RNA sequence: AUACAGUGAAACUGCGAAUGGCUCAUUAAAUCAGUUAUCGUUUAUUUGAUAGCAUGGUAUAACUGUGGUAAUUCUAGAGCUAAUACAUGCUAUCUCGACCCUUUGGAAGAGAUUAUUUAUUAGAUUCUUCGGACUCUUGAUGAUUCAUAAUAACUUUUCGAAUCGCAUGGCCUUGUGCUGGCGAUGGUUCAUUCAAAUUUCUGCCCUAUCAACUUUCGAUGGUAGGAUAGUGGCCUACCAUGGUUUCAACGGGUAACGGGGAAUAAGGGUUCGAUUCCGGAGAGGGAGCCUGAGAAACG
């Protein structure tokens, strides 16, 4: 559905004009993300509508790049990804177990599940907890 | 939601704000009933 | 200060000199470039609500442009003070005799407390406001809200009982009566109800009517009289019934103005009989008699005016607006001016011999 | 009151505008000329 | 009269069919007064882009109401000029007024006129003294200090030569907005007049680079039918002189493709009257100097609609003799040397079809 | 703070001005001007710490007002004018230029020079672009932006300019292989030869370099300021010529 | 005032914060410029750097645009339809960014009539608009949506409203009343 | 020196007064220490680029004189006059160039000729005179709806020198005709500088005689809107229930400002960390406004 909502959901200066009977009726923008990073297929020509997609939304990837798995994809277009590592603690002369819980929102392009590995980038502030924005998954 | 639930929910300073007032009452509602009985209904 | 009728002699003290279509800013301008009564008598962007004090001596109004109440001294003839709230309040009555403690329905979904030491916190009300009125025999705020539910907030409890059920999408005007303390609520649906204290029921429901273009009424002015017996309901096509206390006949029928909804019903007790004035969005504010039900008089400003007050004491109309003077009437015809501005009479005077 | 140094202030202000308009004009002239034989070659 | 309110009072109260509008008999009672402020806010300079702003305002504000407000205004902008020395004479002028006053009261007149023009393309309509005369009038006094006077004064030769520019094109404009909606017969002979003294005589070596608008009008000419008047009035002074800028070598591509189109254009248009047969036959002395062309001088539109006014003259075959075909021989093998990558399969079957 | 600071502690100044602590309390604060801040080298600690021309304020305050001292050709008569690195200044009466230009230990230093090597400098091209008009525009290090540049200029380029008229000399390319010089990271002061450029992607261009007593080290573009070819160095070194032992 | 902060809201991890210091100017909030439909009141106000910025607080003429045929005309308002954040904002007439308006039709039928000779209602090929937007000229009100901020310019200028969200606003409306 | 020119009180005007200085009550990622972004924004000054009528108006301070009053840095009446005050208002070049010409070119003609707000586009990934010719398929990053360019509108709406100092020349129809030196302030945009704003990753004192928490008044996000310089549950309208976890969250104790330091035992590392550097917060109480590039100032 790409009409879910009572505002009429399309990307912000784009005109396909009625004029002209072309065959491909609906103009969809997207922009190569780099980074040693890839385009999908699903988000290139998919028909869905985001601003904070990575790829089709105004929002530009730059600073750091982290990673994570997937733990909990109960809320929509956003994932919180769980960061494992060694914590340096100096008493005992050992690490300590710790981990980081990271939410980061996720375009509707990309399939994911429980588990997933993924690749994510900074982004600049959408919402009070949400800071980064995928950028590839990878199932495991 | 935000603010758009009505819960019976306790305020502290309203309470004590400025109640009680007066019986400022023309009447002594005992012809006011009747009245309200022998309104339009009837 | 002028006259707008010819057989009687009407007067604003204080509006703007210059009549239609040239703007109060550019007349402003080029007239400071090229008598008031009461110092800083304006608001330079508009006006939105005026309740006077009950002693007579304060005058309460809002204003738009960084949202603002000017509180004037009738004594002091200024800016008592002047305070900034967020956002436009709509409705506001001051709580006590004296202004230290005023309530107001605010544009924000929400109710907010002026104080004297300063602003008690505002609270927030689940629907979106539409009407708030103060019981004051028993300490109740009630607003209805956008749509089916008009609630209640008691002064000793501070919770909310229950909200008041009226079965239509719009609470367009709300009142009470204390000589019998009665709720009344008119709906543009053609609905009218009335409520009972104490008891917690309805007790009435009535006046669908139609005008000669055959459309659904817009009531904007539910009111009643001195005497708190017969009422008075008012809608969109300059139309005016004064209904008795419990028959479905009006009283005074009356049509009038034109397509622009009338705003404002007041009575009037003057020595022998009593009046009306019915302000409208014609730019248009008439003064009948209620027996006869005859427009005595009328006053034209040349501006739109949004609300209408009339002073306890005798001749002088507040009238908010969005000009840039809160402008105000005097009438000689119901009585003189009032205790503090006792030099009208020989400004009266002096426009009769002009 | 108007006297003849403002008068020689005003075309001084006029020669200024004139002398900047032609700096501005060979400047542009010369760039096209770079260019063109730039791309030429 | 103020100023800082003034488009959107404008848009507020005289705009007919809205709040506070003029009735009928108010209208015909104030109107003149309101035609007379109206000179003003059109006889303010655009030096700013507040006061153009202001200028595409009342080029806004002129054509909602109707016909005879602006037709007695352009009545009143003639009082202010005159045509009665031209038109009390033939073509002569009793005093001659070459004064920059006079030169410029007629260019505020062309800015006028070419405004309500561009703003009201269709529904303007054309009262005969209020344009045929004062434009003439004005390329004509145009003339007049063109051939009198030295290039002494600078600024009055120049802006006689921008007032004749803009007339040109201004009659083109109303030509070809207005099309065939009345007979131009009452001046037409004057105006034909004005056309054959100078274009006839320097048509070609002057106006060959690029596209003009006196080639735009003589291509409505060719193209409208009822504007040969002029050909049939003459002996086909405005033809030959476009048979002279075609056999000029240094005119561009882009000034001699349209001449073509109003060539296909006058070939397929079909008259019996007198003269059309001389003159589709100078017609193909024109195919004789095209014969060259195409080539060597001539743009995949051009060559295709060139192509199709060859097809268009085997279809209809106003000439029929052996010289014509071996001038037509001799076209179809230039044009066989010429490219087909950039043609279309049916343009070549039409190719077939001359074959 | 409210707003921005306007003074300059006398301990809390770069190191590499030299400034004694046992004068007073304050050090000066430079202007806002061309060249950097925590980079530069006021006017006043030139003339008056740096070549001993002076022994106060006021008197170096006399002297600009005399107006000798010009830069780049132009005439300074304010006190805490920021100079940096590539500069020109231009004593009149004591006969001399100098090129202001870094040394081996880290310190700016001062260098002789006379008129033919006064007239031109070299500019680090740091960043090119578009501007009214379409007109392209170029923009160096020290503030100085040229419209209208040689479209052979690309970024983190070298240019050398006419400094009474203003117009481009010439220019140089970022080639693997030239004689650059490092103006920051720990090794700032030294040239040698370029041998290759690795990149990152959104990272620091870290580039090695070899010294002419043939050592390797490692230094970064934002730092290397190109200099010129081989045996053919544009300006007139400081002795030392980047051999640090 | 109206703080623009965060630090007066609850952490991430189930905890609420302190006060960190008093509400410093640089990070106002005010209040909103709530337009409604009057004669054109607009205000100036002086903020940060030099910036002048106009909250217009009635407005009674804007900008529209044609999109299809893409011209531009100065027209006056008929008055709201319909705005997705609050139906009761439609109501009391409040213009806003990404609302939905009646706009008088007159002068695009000025517009069309001197470009064309054709009256709308009742060249052709370029002359065939749309037939709900042909209705709306000869019924003299056509549709249109606003989304020019009312209170950071001043101003009020659209598109008017072509085929695709023409036909799923006029949905809209008709699902509405 | 018969307009002033030297000297200069007072007053108007411009600029600054948010720098500096002082104390430690608070707060355990709240600031902070390191690191990064601004492809998420704003900046007076500096510096450098950058714009094709022989001069109009008033309204006043300063100042003279009448005063009331008990009076503060109290005022009123009456009479003057200036601006960088305030408000206003004006002034020929390039493209193709036939043709004549060869050098060096003009010469009629056809054409174009600052700031806002919206909408639409572009900026895309073989032959040899072995002596010689082409006879074919913008910049930017890791990227930007980028800089930029263009059209049509649009605006209670703009600067596009009505200034000032020294000297006084060049030409010649010797008119006071027309030019011309050095430099002080102003004005748009962009860059630079100085800053301000939010931010990414890690690092805090003791505690389970403290295991459960936010879920309302947003606590998690999304749709959409207003708010400033700008993203942002910043807040608001609809929807779902989101996140902390013994990996101790949450709050509870510090007579704890933090960072750097100093003393200290020959050693694990321990006590001030008040000092003299960098940051942080603050000066009748509370609320609301003020000017400015810069404050929630301490005025």
């Amino acid at each position: 559905t790409v009409q879910s909502e009572r505002a009429f959901q399309k990307q912000p200066h784009i005109f396909n004009n009625p004029k002209v009977k072309t065959s491909k009726r609906t103009k969809r923008w997207y922009k190569n993300a780099g980074l040693g990073f890839k385009t999908p297929k699903t988000a290139i020509e998919g028909s869905y509508i985001d601003k904070k997609c990575p790829f089709t939304g105004l929002v530009s990837i730059r600073g750091k790049i982290l990673t994570g798995t997937v733990v909990s994809t109960k809320m929509h277009r956003t994932i919180v990804i769980r960061r494992a590592y060694l914590h340096y603690i100096p008493k005992y002369n050992r690490y300590e177990k710790r981990h980081k819980n990271v939410p980061v929102h996720v375009s509707p392009a990309f399939r994911v599940q429980v588990g997933d590995i993924v690749t994510v980038g900074q982004c600049r502030p959408i919402s009070k907890t949400v800071r980064f924005n995928v950028v590839k998954v990878s199932a495991a | 939601s935000k603010g758009r639930k009505l819960n019976y929910s306790v305020q502290d300073p309203i309470a004590n704000y400025e109640a009680p007032i007066t019986s400022g009452y023309k009447w002594s509602d005992d012809q006011i009933d009747e009245f309200f009985a022998g309104l339009l209904g009837q | 200060k002028s006259t707008s009728a010819n057989d009687v002699s009407v007067y604003q003290v204080s509006g703007t000199n210059v009549s239609r279509s040239l703007p109060d800013w550019i007349a402003k301008k080029r007239k400071r470039q090229l008598v008031e009564l009461i110092q800083d008598f304006e608001f330079s962007e508009a006006s939105n609500k005026i309740k006077v004090s009950r002693d007579g001596q304060y005058c309460m109004a809002t204003g738009t442009y960084k949202p603002q109440i000017h509180v004037y001294d009738f004594a002091n003839l200024s800016l008592k003070f002047d305070r900034h709230t967020d956002a436009e309040n709509v409705d506001f009555t001051i709580l006590s005799d004296d202004w230290t403690k005023s309530v107001h329905l605010q544009n924000d979904r929400s109710i907010q407390f002026q104080n004297k030491g300063g602003l008690h916190y505002t609270t927030r009300i689940p629907k979106f406001g539409r009407s708030l009125v103060y019981n004051k025999v028993n300490c109740d705020l009630y607003v209805g809200a956008s749509g089916n539910e008009l609630y209640r907030l008691n002064l000793e409890k501070g919770r909310f009982l229950n909200p008041f059920k009226l079965d239509t999408e719009g609470v367009n005007h709300v009142s009470i009566n204390e000589v019998n303390g009665l709720l009344a609520a008119g709906t543009e649906t053609n609905v009218v109800e009335f409520w009972d204290p104490r008891s917690r029921s309805r007790v009435s429901k009535l006046y669908l009517e139609n005008n000669i273009d055959n459309r659904p009424f817009q009531v904007t002015t539910t009111s009643f009289r001195n005497d708190g017996l017969t009422f008075a309901c008012g809608t969109s096509n300059g139309y005016s019934y004064i209904y008795d206390l419990r028959t479905s006949e009006p009283s005074i029928i009356k049509d009038q103005g034109y397509g622009f909804d009338i705003k404002k019903i007041i009575w009037l007790d003057n020595v022998g009989t009593e009046n009306k004035i019915v302000t409208c969005d014609k730019r248009i504010a008439k003064i009948w008699d209620r027996l006869d039900g005859k427009a005595y008089a009328s006053m034209e400003p040349s501006v739109d005016i949004n609300d209408i007050e009339h002073v306890p004491g005798t001749g002088m109309f507040f009238t908010a607006n969005e000009s840039i003077p809160m402008h105000t009437y005097y009438i000689p015809s119901l009585g003189p001016s009032p205790r503090w501005c006792s030099f009208l009479d020989s400004i009266t005077e002096e426009l009769e011999e002009k | 009151l108007v006297t003849p140094q403002r008068l020689q202030r005003k075309r001084h202000q006029r020669a200024l505008k004139v002398r900047n308009a032609q700096a501005q004009r060979e400047a542009a002239a010369e760039y096209a000329q770079l260019l063109a034989k730039r791309l030429s070659e | 009269l103020d100023d800082t309110l003034f488009k959107d009072e404008i848009t507020t109260f005289l705009t007919e069919n809205g709040s506070q509008s003029i009735k009928a008999e108010d209208e015909k009672v104030v109107m003149p007064y309101v035609l007379r402020i109206f000179f003003g806010r059109a006889q303010v300079p655009p030096t700013s882009g507040q006061k153009r702003s202001r200028k595409i305002a009342v080029i806004s504000v002129l054509p909602n109401f109707k016909k005879p407000y602006i037709n007695d205004f352009l009545s009143l902008a003639s009082e202010r000029l005159d045509y009665n020395y031209f038109f009390g004479n033939s073509h002569q002028i009793n005093s001659s007024k070459a004064t920059l006053k006079t030169i410029r009261r007629m260019t505020g007149f062309v800015n006028i006129v070419n405004s309500t023009l561009s703003v009201l393309r269709t529904n303007f309509p054309l009262h005969t003294n209020s344009v045929l005369q004062p434009l003439i009038y004005s390329i004509a006094m145009a003339y007049y200090v063109l051939d009198t006077e030295s290039t002494e004064e600078v600024h009055l030769r120049k802006m006689a030569s921008n007032l004749r520019q803009q007339g040109l094109k201004c009659l083109s404009s109303v030509f070809e907005f207005v099309g065939n909606t009345f007979d131009w017969s009452t001046s037409m002979e004057d105006i034909y007049a004005v056309v054959v003294k100078p274009r006839i005589s320097h048509f070609s070596d002057e106006n060959l680079q690029q596209p003009s608008s006196l080639l735009r009008l003589f291509l409505y000419w060719a193209h409208n039918p009822s504007l040969y008047q002029f050909l049939y009035y003459d002996e086909f002074a405005t033809a030959t002189a476009l048979m002279d800028t075609i056999s000029n070598q240094h005119v561009k591509e882009a000034v001699i493709g349209p001449i073509i189109e109003a060539a296909d254009s006058i070939i397929r248009n079909p008259v019996n009257d007198d003269h059309y047969v001389d003159l589709v036959t100078l017609i193909c002395t024109s195919c004789l100097k095209i014969l060259p062309s195409l080539y060597v001088k001539l743009d995949s539109n051009s060559i295709s609609t060139f192509l199709n006014l060859l097809v268009s003259i085997t279809e209809m075959g106003f000439i029929q003799d052996d010289h014509v075909r071996s001038r037509l021989i001799s076209s179809l093998i230039s044009i066989l040397k010429g490219k087909l990558k950039k043609l279309q399969e049916n343009d070549t079957q039409k190719i077939l079809k001359i074959l | 703070a409210r707003g921005p600071k306007k003074h300059l502690k006398r301990l809390a100044a770069p190191h590499h001005w030299l400034l004694d602590k046992l004068s007073g309390c304050y050090a000066p604060r430079p202007s806002a001007g061309p060249h950097k801040l925590r980079e530069s080298l006021p006017l006043i600690v030139f003339l008056r710490n740096r070549l001993k021309y002076a022994l106060n304020g006021r008197e170096v305050k006399a002297i600009l007002m005399q107006r000798h001292v010009k830069v780049d050709g132009k005439v300074r008569t304010d006190t805490t004018y920021p100079a940096g690195f590539m500069d020109v200044i231009t004593l009149d009466a004591t006969n001399e230029n100098f090129r202001l230009v870094y040394d081996v230990k880290g310190r700016f230093a001062v260098h002789r020079i006379t008129d033919e090597e006064a007239s031109y400098k070299l500019g680090k091209v740091k960043k090119v672009q578009l501007g009214k008009k379409g007109v392209p525009y170029v923009v160096t290090h020290d503030g100085r932006t040229i419209r209208y540049p040689d479209p052979n200029i690309k970024v983190n380029d070298t240019v050398k300019i006419d400094l009474a008229s203003g117009k481009i000399t010439d220019f140089i390319k970022f080639d693997a292989g030239k004689l650059v010089y490092v103006t920051g990271g720990r090794n700032l002061g030294r040239i040698g030869t370029i041998v290759h450029k690795e990149r990152h992607d959104g990272g620091f261009d870290l580039v090695h370099i070899k010294d002419s007593l043939d050592n390797t080290f490692v230094t970064r573009l934002n730092n290397v300021f190109v200099i010129g070819e081989q045996g053919k160095p544009y300006i007139s070194l400081p002795k030392g010529k980047g051999i640090k032992l | 005032g109206i703080s623009r902060d965060s630090r007066h809201k609850r952490s991430a991890t189930g905890a609420k914060r302190a006060q960190f210091r008093k509400k410093r100017k640089f990070e106002l909030g005010r209040q909103p410029a709530n337009t409604k439909i009057g004669a054109k009141r607009i205000h100036s106000v002086r903020t940060r750097g030099g910036n002048k910025k106009y909250r217009a607080l009635r407005i009674e003429t804007g900008n529209f645009s044609w999109a299809s045929e893409g011209i531009s005309k100065k027209t006056r308002i008929a008055g709201v339809v319909y705005h997705p954040s609050n139906n009761e904002l439609v109501r009391t007439n409040t213009l806003t960014k990404a609302a939905i308006v009646q706009i008088d039709a007159t002068p695009f039928r000025q517009w069309f009539e001197a470009h064309y000779g054709q009256t709308l209602g009742k060249r052709a090929a370029s002359a065939k608009i749309e037939s709900s937007v042909e209705s709306q000229f000869s019924a003299g009100r056509l549709y249109a949506c606003i989304s020019s901020r009312p209170g950071q310019s001043g101003r009020c200028d659209g598109y008017i409203l072509e085929g695709e969200e023409l036909a799923f606003y006029l949905r809209r409306l008709t699902a509405k009343k």
